[PDB]
């Protein structure tokens, strides 16, 4: 069983340093070349460089030759990548890969990926939400919704009705704004529970323990 | 440097269909092209190396073909474990470059969104800003366009659209734009409209609200 | 020690060693046997080197393929058995035509010339094919699997095999002489042939065992003209291709070991022991190559070793050319100086490119590419073999040396290009 396990989930103020690790298990780091690859959010894979652990020779992609330093330690059986002078552009998932020759036909085994976040913010979420129903003629499905906005830096899990929800629960992927975040989630079902006994939204930001509920009242 | 190119970002397929993904170099690689498949939130796994060899242990319905500059991965009788991303790496010369990827997607018939506009909330209204959301849900083809017409004035600034991923139960989609105006901006204007120009029907589905209401 | 001796890494270290020495011996023996019949001329026996070139040069790719196609045990046994049988038959016929009958007249313009030539050239083709195949079908493939994913020891083993080859190559004739002394022509042939049978028989069981040891080797994955075409297209595509060419280019230079330079150097004949001293200096450089390669490979990136060895070669060749320049005894001494320092550089270089070819090639396509590498080496060697004639005049045998130096420069520049296109243009 060959594996490469990576350090995970770093969050780094910009302009700093960071070092990402890739520990091999089941083979010798020394018999291989170790490659680092970067996958930006919704972008293609990019190659950073390789290191020959025997003699420590490193080759880089000319666009990483300034601020990437690949090192390795055979005694610990582990390879490292140091990113320096970080910026907003650096946020991506870094992969450690294993190739046999200078021209090995493939990367047979890959690292689990290490998300790196370069930002300068940290706060709690603001859950504001309401259903709208006015001037309507015949109700569609009362289509209630929620809006968590301005989250400092965490992955919210806004789920409605506390598992009493239905398949009618669409969670819109979050997006950044003014270095904060924003999300949304909608539900539309059971046009009878609109106006009458209804359900509520419950959103919990772990990095701030903002486990707040909000029952959406009518217009 | 050799710049691998994959024209199609998306391919709409159906189960039991033969789908052919194409990759095109920028120089003569030869047969130096391998094919990786990655699913959301995972690491890329091999399928096919040297443009024709099938890595040991991948099903026999993955075929690879081509030489010189134009290459092809070919899925025969696609199953439901194949909806993923595919990209071609070239190892002809350093720096290595990867293809930018080609995402498969099960193909449904067609549908139009259930547009639903929601006026600003009270607690947000006291918060120096007022964001108006529109929730286009259960759409057909992925692409769609919204209309931020406040006083019939298309506002291209201060918008944010977020689309889901094809639901596993209906292969539909959904989206949500939100115009983020100020507390002094929502006041000085009067109208608020959102319209969905989807391919389903030439008569746009426009929903709007009134600040008088 | 004990285990280490029965460590497969060595067992093979012999199996291949028995194959190399024995094969070289047989080859030289047949060569002398022939030249002994018809006076060594432009056409007599000279045909032999040429047909042995052409044979493999055309047939290699398809051997290497068939190798790749079949098992490992079965294919190796077929390669060995065939070679042994061929040598045996050759010796037998040779003895028969040596004793019973030695000069008779047939019909349809047929003489013991045409007849023996056809029979012995068929035998020669078979034997040569066997040796050259039993190599890409065993040597390169076994060094890749027996060595394992681990390099280090693999490269050490490659250097060791290179050494043994140089030793046998410089010990075969000596043995052939002592074989003339007692063995002579009538019996000597019979002896070396029976021996080869014994050697072949031993090798068979040896390899059966080695296979019993490291069990990995049980794992794998106009028709001949089509196969040759496929092999050539596969060899042109590989990214290593560039360096591969470089290798063959070096097999073009005439000045080196024993050839026409030695033939013109023998004319001077400083003294009987002087030639032996020159041969010793050559072998020394050849071995002192492999050590240099191993060191550099450890200290600097493999690709990097190549470039350095290249500068080395070129430098000693500066020596040789400025020698023949004789600008503002001597020149002869310098020629051997150059051939020697060349020898060290060259042998390192080969070791590197061998390792390249050894690892950056998929499993299944292992044979075909090495086959083609042979053929190219032979093709580039054919020019040097064709350079023996058409200008055999040792009068301006200086401009030909300059042409060899030019070809060396071309090959080294090609390897430099390969290196740049591999690692960063910064060394």
């Amino acid at each position: 069983e060959v594996q490469l396990q990576q350090s995970g989930a770093e969050l780094v103020r910009p302009g700093a340093l960071v070092k990402l690790s890739c520990k091999a298990s089941g083979f010798n780091i020394k018999d291989y070349y170790m490659h680092w690859v970067k996958e930006r959010p919704e972008q293609g894979l990019e190659w950073i460089g390789w290191i020959d652990p025997e003699n420590g020779n490193t080759i880089y992609d000319p666009k990483f030759q300034g601020k990437a330093s690949i090192t390795a330690d055979t005694s610990s059986n582990t390879a490292y990548l140091q990113l320096s002078s970080l910026t907003s552009e650096d946020t991506a998932v870094y992969y450690c890969a294993r190739k046999r020759g200078y021209y090995g036909p493939y990367f047979d085994y890959w690292g689990q990926g290490t998300t790196l976040t370069v930002s300068s913010k940290t706060t709690a979420p603001s859950v504001y939400p309401l259903a709208p129903v006015c001037g309507d003629t015949t109700g569609s499905s009362v289509t209630l919704g929620c809006l968590v906005k301005g989250y400092f830096p965490e992955p919210v899990t806004l789920t409605w009705n506390s598992g009493s929800l239905s398949s009618g629960v669409h969670t819109f992927p979050a997006v950044l704004q003014s270095g904060l975040y924003t999300l949304s989630s909608s539900v539309t079902v059971t046009s009878s529970t609109w106006p009458s006994q209804s359900i509520t939204c419950n959103v919990a930001h772990p990095a701030s323990s903002t486990k707040v509920d909000k029952k959406i009242e009518p217009a | 440097d050799i710049v691998m190119t994959q024209s199609q970002k998306f391919m709409s397929t159906s189960v039991g269909d033969r789908v052919s993904i194409t990759c095109k170099a920028s120089q003569n690689v030869g047969t130096a092209v391998a094919w990786y498949q990655k699913k959301p939130g995972q690491s890329p796994k091999l399928l096919i190396y040297s443009a024709s060899n099938r890595y040991s242990g991948v099903p026999d319905r993955f075929t690879g073909s081509g030489s010189g500059t134009d290459f092809t991965l070919t899925i025969s009788n696609m199953q439901s474990e194949d909806l993923a991303d595919y990209f071609c790496q070239q190892y002809g010369s350093y720096p290595l470059t990867f293809g930018s990827g080609t995402k498969l997607e099960i193909k449904e018939a067609e549908a139009a969104p259930t547009v639903s506009i929601f006026p600003p909330s009270s607690e947000q209204l006291t918060s120096g800003g007022a964001s108006v959301v529109c929730f286009l849900n259960n759409f057909y083809p992925k692409d769609i366009n919204v209309k931020w017409k406040i006083d019939g004035s298309e506002r291209q600034n201060g918008v944010l659209n977020s689309w889901t991923d094809q639901d596993s139960k209906d292969s539909t989609y959904s989206m949500s734009s939100t115009l983020t105006l100020t507390k002094d901006e929502y006041e000085r204007h009067n109208s608020y409209t959102c319209e969905a120009t989807h391919k389903t029907s030439t008569s746009p589905i426009v929903k709007s609200f009134n600040r008088n209401e | 020690l004990a285990n280490y001796l029965t460590s497969a890494k060595f067992l093979l270290y012999l199996g291949h060693s028995l194959s190399t020495w024995g094969d070289r011996m047989w080859h030289f023996a047949v060569s002398v046997f022939l030249v002994e019949l018809y006076g060594n001329s432009l056409l007599l026996t000279a045909v032999y080197g040429l047909v042995v070139a052409g044979s493999v040069l055309v047939l290699g790719a398809i051997i290497g393929d068939w190798v790749d196609k079949n098992a490992r045990l079965k294919v190796a046994q077929t390669s060995l058995v065939i070679q042994n049988v061929s040598v045996i038959l050759c010796g037998i016929i040779l003895m028969m035509v040596f004793l019973h009958k030695d000069e008779l007249l047939t019909m349809y313009h047929g003489w013991v010339l045409t007849s023996c030539y056809i029979l012995i050239i068929t035998i020669a083709n078979i034997a040569n094919l066997a040796s050259t195949a039993t190599a890409i079908t065993i040597q390169r493939d076994w060094i890749v699997v027996v060595a394992g994913e681990d390099r280090s020891k693999l490269a050490n083993m490659n250097a060791t095999v290179r050494r043994i080859d140089q030793l046998t190559n410089i010990l075969a004739p000596m043995a052939v002489g002592q074989i003339m002394t007692y063995g002579s022509p009538v019996i000597g042939c019979g002896f070396i042939s029976g021996w080869n049978l014994v050697s072949m028989c031993v090798e068979y069981f040896l390899l059966w065992k080695v296979y019993q040891k490291t069990p990995a080797l049980a794992v794998k994955a106009a028709e001949p003209f089509r196969t040759f075409r496929d092999g050539w297209v596969s060899y042109y595509n590989q990214p290593i291709f560039l360096a591969g060419m470089g290798l063959a280019f070096l097999y073009m230079t005439v000045l080196g070991f024993d050839c026409i330079t030695t033939g013109y150097a023998y004319t001077q004949g400083l003294s009987g022991s002087v030639l032996s001293i020159l041969m010793g200096a050559s072998a020394i450089t050849g071995i002192m190559g492999t050590v240099a390669f191993t060191w550099l490979r450890r200290k600097c990136g493999l690709v990097r070793t190549g470039l350095i060895s290249g500068w080395a070669q070129i430098s000693c060749l500066i020596l040789c050319v400025i020698s023949v320049f004789m600008p503002g005894i001597i020149s002869v001494s310098l020629l051997f100086a150059g051939v020697i320092a060349a020898r060290i550089g060259l042998w390192s270089f080969d070791l590197t490119v061998t390792q390249l070819l050894q690892e950056n090639v998929i499993e299944s396509e292992r044979g075909i590419i090495n086959g083609v590498q042979n053929s190219m080496n032979y093709l580039l060697d054919l020019l040097h073999f064709i350079m023996v004639i058409l200008a055999p005049n040792p009068e301006a045998f200086g401009l030909l040396v300059l042409i060899s130096v030019s070809f060396v420069v071309m090959g080294h520049i090609m390897y430099f290009r390969f290196a740049q296109k591999t690692l960063g243009n910064q060394l």
